[PDB]
């Protein structure tokens, strides 16, 4: 069949997992004077689920 | 007189109170900051020169021209004055003595034209000032009861005259746009969201569009001026970014120093997660950074009063002169 | 060995909270990631009562994050000192109570009191002797007030011996700020006269005259509030985190101030207040901060002292002093005002002296006081609810979530009870 690139290998965080690597860090954005966050590729499930 | 040997001494307690001249051609490489006077010499072979006397009291505001020609240094006591000196002889070209408690903020624009000195906060003046003559550009007052951290200007220019920015002890942080025009300087505050840190050093970006400013709260606040509004803050370095300069690659490249002494690059166009490589190592709380020569090494200041030289390609340590507290 | 877990609650908890660990981490030389870089090394003998050691010498407060809504949680970490709390303690809601006190205390508590119960549990566990807890919340809105004594209520049924302090603002006098204050206060209080060991009270209106009067702040931020109570908190526990002449813990202050059980409301004052103008010319010795201790409006509470009597109070002073000089000085004010001092009660005030003064101060006190004068700031907020109760305006949100008008009833039951057990010893 076919080859095809895994589609959910896309986000930074998972390049390594299970690797003690403390000096990875996250960082936070604002929006025209709105409260800053943490930015993440998909952040609003992590937060507040869906539905 | 008395023969004088090598004179050793910084006021680590003020952020930038070391910087390096960029033309390395004359005797004087290096220029820190001590208590009534300042110290020019060169960076390899201790061999000091004058030191520039000529304030009735405790230093607590120093600048220097991105060209290298001219610098500025102003007085924490009761005949607060800000002056600026010359290099090419040791000698005050410029005297402004109109502030009346003590001068909280020096710098010079992008190219050697321009001053700010917005410097008081019981009368808080703010002035802009020329190179041409030793007379006032631009006035505002500032803010009764606001000390003012540190202050820059942008490489983005209109007109032949730059626009500066410049941060308070608390949150806030004013872009002012100064006009050959009439003199007219027009102030607007960020529009901090939600980000309160208190202002260590900022900078502008090459193209100007963006200023990154170095907290105490080890990020980098950045801050977009044509909305003039934040954007984004990146975590860099375990440690408060005490200082913070442009990369010299050409790239979006930012080089900082934090706290625990790490010299860290941050690059501006960066995904959200990031990785803290150290990029070398210093011994001391590294409070200044500037690039010495064209020779490629980065010449550090710490708050212990010891002040390192750093090359790139390769790494090495050498370590120029300490000071006690 | 002994530590103290933080716990901060809604809008108004999680701001003094992160002004307070604003103010004691830069004492013990904590800069806003976690490394030391303090100057003295008593700071590094005691780091264990607030902070928890990590690798790399990263150092991480004992504090947990509660709120209903999540914009406080954007508040937190985003401003000065926000990074240094754990990300797994940031455990929030999504809705918000809203000012209600049912939502946070019946409804929307459920879903969120087990998950912090789970976070508390977890750093009570990696400590390894408990001095005590210590929650800072409001009673006015309903996020602090209904889910925070939500978890007084169950951390005290599972840890019955250690202390438990509150640092809980109240309605105010003058001017307010949510409708249906005094609904959320006289629920609040009921809950938290059995549970909670001791109690401080605070209110807003209190230190807008203390910013205003004392330190003539021309236009004080809605923070600088705040820093006369962070300023308190570390305070409390300053003989705790470094050593002292007179060595005096939370215990040592519990068992002292409180004659009888139900009288752990206190009221609370902070000595050296200067404005910055007139910060030279004065000089701080023991009859200087012992004349600004006693002073009605140097408190932080809407009580006057002079209307009741000081059942029994407690001095904390910092920095270098000398005992005799301190002991003589709280005698000199016992004897000078007898009739402000309760007669059967020998000996009221009971004083600390630690070596180790703030930063930026040579000297400092804290000072916390047990009298009845505060029953005329509970009978306040009660003579509001006797108002809106009766009509039961307002009542319809909260027998929504499913309390009923009995334990309306019942909290006016304990509140009426708490003044009048107050007023029994004023006469
Ligand atoms: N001193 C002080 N008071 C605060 C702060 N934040 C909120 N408050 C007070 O809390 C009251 C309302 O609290 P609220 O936001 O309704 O609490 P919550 O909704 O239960 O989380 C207001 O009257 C404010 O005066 C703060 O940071 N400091």
């Amino acid at each position: 069949r076919r080859q095809l690139h895994t589609p959910g290998d896309a986000d930074p965080a998972k390049e390594a997992l299970l690797t003690w690597k403390p000096e990875m860090r996250v960082g936070q954005f604002v929006k025209n004077g709105g409260l800053a966050q943490e930015n993440r590729v998909r952040g609003h499930t992590l937060r507040a689920t869906a539905g | 007189p008395l023969v004088l040997r090598h004179i050793a001494g910084l006021n680590g307690q003020m952020f930038g109170a070391m910087r390096s001249i960029p033309n390395s051609r004359g005797p004087y490489n290096i220029a820190q900051i001590s208590g009534v006077s300042v110290i020019l010499g060169n960076e390899n072979n201790l061999a000091p020169q004058f030191t520039l006397r000529g304030h009735d009291d405790v230093i607590t505001a120093f600048a220097m021209s991105h060209g290298g020609s001219m610098l500025a240094t102003g007085q924490k006591g009761s005949n607060s004055d800000v002056i600026v000196w010359d290099v090419a002889a040791c000698a005050p070209k410029y005297k402004f003595q109109e502030h009346d408690v003590e001068v909280a903020t020096v710098s010079f624009s992008a190219d050697d034209r321009l001053l700010l000195s917005a410097s008081c906060f019981t009368d808080a003046k703010l002035y802009v000032w020329d190179m041409a003559t030793g007379k006032i550009v631009a006035k505002h007052g500032l803010e009764p009861g606001k000390r003012i951290t540190c202050s820059a200007w942008s490489p983005a220019l209109a007109n032949g005259r730059a626009y500066t920015c410049a941060t308070a002890a608390g949150e806030e942080l004013a872009l002012w746009t100064v006009d050959p025009f009439t003199g007219m300087v027009s102030g607007q505050k960020v529009v901090l969201g939600t980000v309160r840190r208190e202002y260590t050093s900022l900078a502008f970006s090459a193209d100007g569009a963006w200023l990154y400013g170095g907290t105490t709260s080890a990020d980098v606040v950045t801050v977009n001026v044509q909305r003039a509004s934040v954007q984004m803050t990146h975590p860099v370095c375990s440690g408060g970014v005490g200082a913070l300069l442009l990369s010299p690659d050409g790239g979006g490249a930012c080089l900082v120093g934090g706290r625990d002494g790490s010299l860290s690059t941050f690059n501006a166009a960066g995904g959200a997660w990031r990785e803290l490589r150290p990029f070398a190592k210093v011994p001391g709380c590294v409070t200044s950074l500037s690039l010495s020569a064209d020779g490629g090494a980065f010449l550090v200041g710490t708050a212990q009063g010891g002040v390192y030289r750093l090359d790139r390609t390769s790494l090495q340590l050498h370590t120029i002169s300490q000071a006690q507290q | 060995m002994r530590e103290i877990v933080h716990i901060q609650g809604g809008q108004c908890g999680n701001q003094i909270g992160a002004k307070f660990w604003e103010v004691v981490s830069d004492e013990h030389g904590i800069d806003p990631t976690g490394t030391y870089h303090g100057d003295s090394d008593l700071q590094l003998e005691r780091i264990n009562v607030y902070f928890n050691e990590a690798t790399g010498g990263r150092y991480v407060p004992r504090a947990i994050l509660m709120d209903l809504e999540p914009g406080t949680m954007d508040s937190v970490r985003s401003g000065p000192y926000g990074q240094i709390f754990r990300p797994d303690n940031f455990v929030f809601g999504q809705t918000g109570a809203g000012n209600n006190w049912a939502k946070g205390h019946y409804t929307e508590g459920a879903e969120l009191i087990d998950s912090v119960l789970d976070v508390v549990r977890k750093e009570a566990e990696s400590c390894d002797c408990l001095q005590g807890f210590q929650v800072c919340h409001s009673l006015g809105g309903g996020t602090g007030s209904g889910m925070g004594t939500l978890l007084i209520s169950k951390i005290r049924e599972e840890y019955p011996d250690r202390m438990m302090l509150t640092f809980s603002v109240v309605p105010s006098p003058k001017v307010s700020d949510t409708v249906v204050e005094p609904y959320n206060a006289t629920l609040s209080v009921h809950q938290l006269v059995e549970n909670a060991d001791e109690c401080m009270v605070l209110d807003n209106e209190a230190l807008y005259d203390i910013c205003f009067r004392t330190l003539k702040l021309t236009t004080p931020t809605f923070g600088d509030l705040n820093h006369l109570i962070s300023a308190v908190m570390s305070g409390i526990t300053c003989c705790l985190r470094f050593p002292g002449q007179l060595n005096a813990d939370l215990r040592k202050l519990a068992v002292n101030l409180i004659p009888f059980p139900r009288l752990h409301f206190f009221m609370v004052g902070f000595t050296p207040l200067t404005s910055r103008g007139s910060q030279q010319y004065r000089a701080l010795t023991v009859p200087e901060l012992t004349q600004q201790m006693w002073d009605a409006k140097n408190m932080m509470c809407a009580a006057d002292p002079r209307h009741g009597r000081y059942l029994t109070a407690s001095a904390l002073f910092r920095g270098r002093m000398s005992t005799k000089e301190v002991d003589e000085q709280m005698l000199n004010v016992q004897n000078k005002n007898s009739s402000y001092f309760v007669e059967w009660i020998p000996n009221n005030v009971k004083s600390s002296v630690c070596d180790i003064p703030p930063k930026g101060l040579k000297m400092s006190a804290t000072f916390i006081g047990n009298s009845t004068a505060i029953q005329e700031m509970f009978k306040r907020v009660s003579e509001q609810f006797t108002a809106m109760f009766r009509r039961k305006a307002f009542l319809h949100w909260y027998t929504g979530e499913g309390m009923d008008e009995m334990e309306f009833t019942e909290a006016e039951s304990n509140m009426n009870d708490l003044v009048s057990e107050y007023q029994q010893y004023q006469d």
